[PDB]
């Protein structure tokens, strides 16, 4: 399947929600691997 | 006279590698032989090739190479002893066996020569093991000879290889495979790669082996059925399938709990690594490659096992209630949709609880040894922390019940709605001889508004099991480690402690959601076989 | 499913975005593997969607049959017919069966592969950890995280 | 639908349920000895660094249990003089194995192991190098690169001669060497019921090549299409020339036998003509052509064909038609 | 009762009163290098070790005589430098027997008898190393243990097929490797007495195979059943059909001959049924099969055998109810 069929899935939602949810996704799992990395300086 | 003797053990291995050569290079320039301690060869086989990795990590700590050659020969002896087997399997030979023979019984001699040298004065336990393991193969290869006419009197009485999976064309042949690609799947290989050009069919796929039918499986829960009933229900129908179905069910949930303690073991020796470079880490290292595929290994095949097993069942009890369906009387519209959905949900659900029956004999243990060894590693807090993450599974059961009940109240709506379609797409040319059409189109809208406010509610719990499924990990290590110096000591947490506890936590977090789906198929599936008692018994 | 897709893929990248910055020398070697999954990809749903459908064309005649026999039950026990439908309905339930069946092997085929990859990667990120951070590199606090 | 031998001319009927009780006996050099070049020199050269490997060990062993491994002057005489690590050892074994013999290192009078070791290493060596060599002779006697080049057309058709139906066919050669008296065997399969209610699933049967007074055999230089009439009296007689083409199941088989020169082995070339295959009233291309001072064949036409107007008729209906006219 | 050839193939005709003078020749070599494998490596081995102890004997023996032996320091040069015992002489010996020559141990050029024991030993040993691998060579041209697996049914059945009796009889492959130009020679012994008052003890005549116009020969792919059909011109058309189960004694021996094609050797198996052997009015069960894309054969089926309600008489007096119906 193309991502033809996505794209018109997403463009129904907008551009108001679509950037919305990529940053965030983006910003959660940069938290989630960056409290391990300061979890590692932590230990020393 | 060490190294003499290292040289002594040497030998052999070059003797068995250099036979093989010819042989093997015969053979790489469809009837498959079994012979009696095939599975129970490989296993010494594999433990064999353990037992030379931990041989290795002695001659690495002790480094004279002639000192550590012995096991490096070892190693490639084993592997020719595993291809020589395979070539035997193959096809068959009362001579290659007796090759193998001479090999086993010159290490073996070679063996009680190091460990007699050594009791005249960590090498104890590994050369102890090495001669258990090439005894037993022994006891193997003569078990063989006496069955097979090796050096017995005049013909062997062959077995005529078995023609359950190697007759007429069949495709699947789980149960006629080497016990090494019983485990890594690989005899779809072929499958597979003809797959991608060649588009599957029918007529592409195999057969079922005699092992697994239809008549097969019936047979076997009809003789159980006919020895519980001869001594007199649903707990007998119970016991029924559990003294049919019987071995596989528990050698698979016994896999199942050895792949448990090994996954609860890896982190250990994360942890020990993670020790001894901060303060004998390179053979944690390997030992941590061996017990993550090891662990890997057994958890696949337990879950074939357990999955096979449940098709089977399927297979039977759907044949059986079809059985019944002859000899019901005519007294009994509403009984034949209960019957439809007694082989369209009822059985699914008895099969895949039958799926999930060893993950809930496995889960327990699991959690139990996580606990305990989460306790010895952060102490007292760790106690706290094995609280939080156990807290969420409760809570994940009662999130999906809600779901559920969001769901029937759904679905109700969604039926209506296609009603209210069906006619619209049928009176098509009576519709638009007049454009009534938007007229019905609008009720049509008024019903999905209503299907789209209950699917508001499904949507937010599935939001918040998504929610907790990340939150309990971040809120898990958030209190443990931030309560380790509230607690009590308040100690100095070294880098091992808390990975360690970290990926515990992982380890932990994977089962735990498993538990609560393992509870509601089971009471799910305890009420689709009353039912089935019910409908079969009347 | 979105949701799990997304999480999914974003972890794996953050993953290996660890443990390459943990180690410089173990991203070079994990590339290689990960173009063998490449290959595991291909070949497998070009079967796994194959399959698929098929387990579901074996499940309709089926279910349906069940039904036919039970409208016109007295006519088929009338004409005696009994053994011949059942054999029928064991050829179905055969069919059945070596569908939902090669399924599961397939699915087993490519966990199995993809985990002995998985296991691959960790042993040679550890042998470059206990190497590389600790010889030379002299640091504890990497080979936490990309062993972890 | 299925074949009974393929175009190639391999068979394509499986064999199943064969006793295979007596083929557990060990042949295994002549078939190592027929695979490829490469392959054989691979193995040939494997066992042949096996050997010396294997020897050049237990040499070394010898030489270290004695104690002359150990370095040392004086109270002994090493069993085989200036020996100091494996790599001299080895040297020796390669020394005395393939028979060049350098003498730097000397095997002594002092010890009889030595000796025993030595005069097992000649001999297994004499013995596998007398094989290495007989099996790599009886190999360069391949001339099968050269056989099996025969080609027959792709489809065969059927003409009218003489006021009778025939049977055209091509056949030819594709070197130089000649092939001694080419004998060709002309068979004809189908599932037969008989009048005493027996069916026979596959049913041989000889339809006759048409030559001179006699013969069995033919003469190949250049292609010669086979020529048969199909009479009353053949079995092939009785089809019809519409129910060939898509649903009846004949498989026409010729096996053409005979001795090539150089080599003087009997090789053969078999070939089948499926129902689908064969088709109705054609005529092949001329393909010999009068050249400057010879005869010109031109294999472009080998598998060309015009179309003649000629009766479509079943060959008993024609049979019936010549008693008629 | 007595038979012509046993069913294995080997004759069992034992032949008495040889004139066996001609028979007194040294055909040595050839038969003892057609042994099997094991007695073939002993002999040879045997042979090698007899020389080579032979000419250490006699190289110890001429060291010893001429002196050189004595150990002693000057005056004298030894005839073999550096020559101790009976062990260094056999060392010296295999040093110069199988030429590896190590040269620790030097012949000189003071002794010619030494010259000449070397000259003998060294063209003795090269005779007996070509006739050795010239021998091993021609062994390993041994495809014998592929041959002779052809099959023939254990009993042989009679049918009625067209209208008239016929002889059914299975024959068949037991590998991949074919046989060119197989050719059946059936013929059948009676002890027969002519009108003239000859009697003779056993009379070979030829009954034919019954191919298509012509051929003695058949193609063999699938187990193909022999069809014979006995007329009145045939020589076991007078039989009965009760008297041959016990009393009478009819060997009917059939030959089949046919070249292997990866050896080129003319091959054959011969093969006899007695009178109690064979039986009357039966049917062989249909072997091939139309399996998934191919052809099955079935081999346990090979011997099976069904009733078949077809009339019991004797041929002749069949022969003349055919011309009464
Ligand atoms: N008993 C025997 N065994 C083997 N060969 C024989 C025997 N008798 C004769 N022969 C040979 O076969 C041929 C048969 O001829 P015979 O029957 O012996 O007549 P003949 O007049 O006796 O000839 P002779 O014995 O040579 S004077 C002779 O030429 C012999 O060489
Ligand atoms: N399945 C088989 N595959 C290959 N060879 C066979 C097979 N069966 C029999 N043969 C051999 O070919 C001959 C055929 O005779 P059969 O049909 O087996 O009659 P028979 O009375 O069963 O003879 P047997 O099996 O030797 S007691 C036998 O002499 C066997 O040696």
């Amino acid at each position: 399947i193309p991502w033809r069929a996505c794209t018109k899935y997403l463009s129904s939602a907008g551009i108001l929600l679509l950037s919305l949810l990529v940053f965030s996704q983006l910003l959660k799992h940069m938290v989630l691997v960056a409290i391990d990395y300061w979890l590692a300086k932590w230990t020393d | 006279n060490g190294c003499f003797v290292d040289a002594l053990n040497v030998v052999p291995h070059v003797f068995l590698l250099f036979i093989t050569f010819p042989i093997l290079f015969i053979g790489w320039g469809s009837t498959w032989l079994h012979f009696p301690g095939h599975n129970l060869r490989w296993i010494l086989t594999f433990i064999l090739l353990f037992v030379l990795v931990c041989e290795i990590a002695e001659g690495i700590l002790s480094d004279h190479l002639h000192l550590y050659m012995p096991a490096g020969m070892a190693f490639m002896a084993a592997i020719t002893s595993v291809v020589y087997y395979h070539n035997i399997e193959t096809s068959n030979f009362p001579k290659l066996l007796i090759a193998l023979l001479i090999y086993w019984t010159l290490a073996f001699i070679t063996k009680t020569i190091k460990f007699v040298k050594f009791y005249d004065h960590l090498r104890f336990c590994l050369t102890g093991l090495l001669v258990i393991l090439y005894g037993m193969l022994l006891l193997v290869e003569v078990n063989v000879i006496r069955v097979r006419r090796y050096i017995f009197f005049k013909t062997p009485r062959e077995v005529k290889p078995p023609e359950d999976l190697q007759d007429l064309g069949v495709r699947f042949l789980q149960p006629f495979v080497n016990l090494l690609s019983k485990g890594t799947y690989w005899w779809m290989n072929a499958f597979i790669k003809t797959a991608h050009k060649k588009p599957i069919d029918l007529r592409a796929i195999g057969k079922l082996p005699i092992a697994m039918r239809a008549l097969t499986n019936y047979q076997r829960l009809c003789v159980a059925f006919d020895a519980q009933a001869r001594k007199d229900g649903a707990r007998a129908i119970w016991r029924a399938l559990c003294h049919a179905f019987g071995r596989r069910l528990i050698l698979s949930s016994t896999f199942r709990i050895l792949a448990d303690l090994l996954g609860f073991a890896g982190p250990l020796c994360i942890f020990g690594i993670v020790d001894h470079l901060g303060k004998n880490a390179y053979v944690l290292a390997v030992l941590l490659f061996l017990a993550l595929l090891l662990q890997r290994t057994f958890l696949q095949a337990s879950y074939y096992v357990a999955i096979e097993t449940g098709i089977n069942l399927r297979g039977a009890i759907q044949t059986k209630i079809y059985n019944k369906i002859m000899h019901l009387s005519t007294s009994n519209e509403m009984t034949a949709g209960q019957i439809c959905n007694l082989v369209a949900i009822d059985t699914n659900q008895l099969m895949w609880f039958f799926f999930l029956c060893p993950n809930l004999w496995a889960m327990p243990v699991q959690i139990i040894v996580g606990v305990i060894l989460l306790y010895y590693i952060l102490g007292v807090s760790a106690l706290i922390g094995a609280a939080v993450i156990i807290l969420l599974a409760p809570v994940q059961y009662f999130v999906a019940t809600k779901l559920s009940q969001a769901q029937r109240s759904t679905l109700e709506h969604s039926n209506e709605r296609l009603k209210q379609t069906n006619e619209m797409l049928r009176g098509m040319k009576l519709l638009k001889l007049y454009a009534w059409e938007s007229i019905f189109c609008s009720r049509v809208e008024v019903t999905r508004r209503k299907e789209m406010t209950s699917l508001r509610a499904f949507a937010v719990y599935t939001s918040i099991s998504i929610f907790m499924n990340t939150a309990i990990p971040i809120a898990a290590v958030l209190i443990t480690f931030v309560g380790h110096v509230s607690f009590f000591k308040e100690s100095d947490l070294s880098p091992s402690v808390a990975f360690a506890s970290l990926s515990l936590f992982h380890i932990l977090v994977t089962p735990l959601f498993l538990l609560s789906s393992v509870v509601r198929s089971t009471v799910k599936a305890l009420v689709s076989v009353q039912k089935l008692s019910e409908f079969l018994s009347s | 499913t979105l949701e799990c897709l997304s999480r999914s893929t974003l972890l794996c990248v953050s993953a290996l975005t660890v443990i390459s910055y943990v180690t410089p020398v173990f991203l070079v070697a994990l590339l290689p593997l990960a173009v063998v999954c490449y290959f595991i990809q291909k070949y497998f749903r070009v079967a796994s969607r194959d399959l698929q459908q098929l387990d579901d064309t074996t499940q309709l005649p089926l279910l349906s049959h069940f039904a036919e026999t039970v409208e016109g039950l007295t006519t088929i026990r009338a004409f005696r017919y009994e053994a011949r439908f059942q054999q029928k309905l064991l050829e179905y339930t055969d069919s059945n069966n070596i569908a939902s069946l090669f399924l599961t092997a397939a699915n087993r085929w490519l966990e199995v592969r993809m985990e002995y990859i998985g296991a691959c990667v960790v042993l040679i990120a550890a042998a470059t950890s206990i190497s590389n951070s600790l010889h030379r590199e002299l640091s504890a606090g990497l080979v936490g995280l990309g062993l972890t | 639908r299925a074949r009974f031998v393929s175009k190639k001319g391999n068979c394509n009927v499986a064999h199943k349920n064969i006793r295979e009780q007596g083929r557990f006996l060990q042949d295994v050099f002549t078939t190592l000895v027929d695979l490829k070049w490469p392959h054989t020199l691979l193995i040939f050269t494997m066992s042949f660094l096996c050997s010396w490997l294997l020897f050049a060990m237990v040499w070394w062993l010898i030489a270290f249990a004695h104690g002359d491994l150990a370095p040392g002057e004086g109270t002994n005489v090493p069993c085989v003089t200036s020996i100091h690590s494996f790599s001299s050892a080895f040297l020796f074994s390669i020394e005395v194995q393939v028979t060049i013999g350098f003498g730097g290192r000397m095997v002594t009078e002092e010890c009889p192991l030595a000796i025993l070791i030595l005069i097992v290493q000649n001999i297994v060596g004499l013995m596998i190098n007398a094989i290495m060599l007989g099996c790599i002779f009886m190999k360069t006697a391949q001339a099968h690169r050269r056989a099996e080049t025969l080609i027959f057309s792709k489809h065969a058709v059927i003409t009218l001669r003489h006021g009778r139906l025939c049977f055209m066919l091509r056949v030819g050669d594709l070197r130089k060497s000649m092939i001694i008296s080419a004998t060709i065997h002309m068979q004809v399969v189908r599932k037969t019921t008989s009048p005493e209610g027996e069916v026979v699933p596959l049913h041989q049967v000889d339809i006759p090549m048409e030559n001179g007074v006699g013969g069995n055999g033919i003469f190949l230089v250049a292609p010669l299409i086979i020529y048969h009439v199909i009479d009353s009296n053949s079995p092939l007689y009785d089809l019809a020339p519409s129910d060939l083409h898509h649903h009846q199941d004949l498989e026409i088989i010729v096996i053409l036998e005979g001795v090539v020169e150089t080599t003087g082995i009997t090789t053969q070339a078999r070939t089948s003509y499926l129902a689908d295959e064969i088709l109705w009233g054609q005529r092949f291309v001329p393909i010999v052509a009068e050249e400057d001072g010879r005869y010109s064949v031109d294999y472009s036409k080998f598998g060309n064909t015009i179309k003649v107007p000629t009766p479509l008729c079943t060959a008993r209906q024609l049979d019936e038609d010549r008693s008629l006219l």
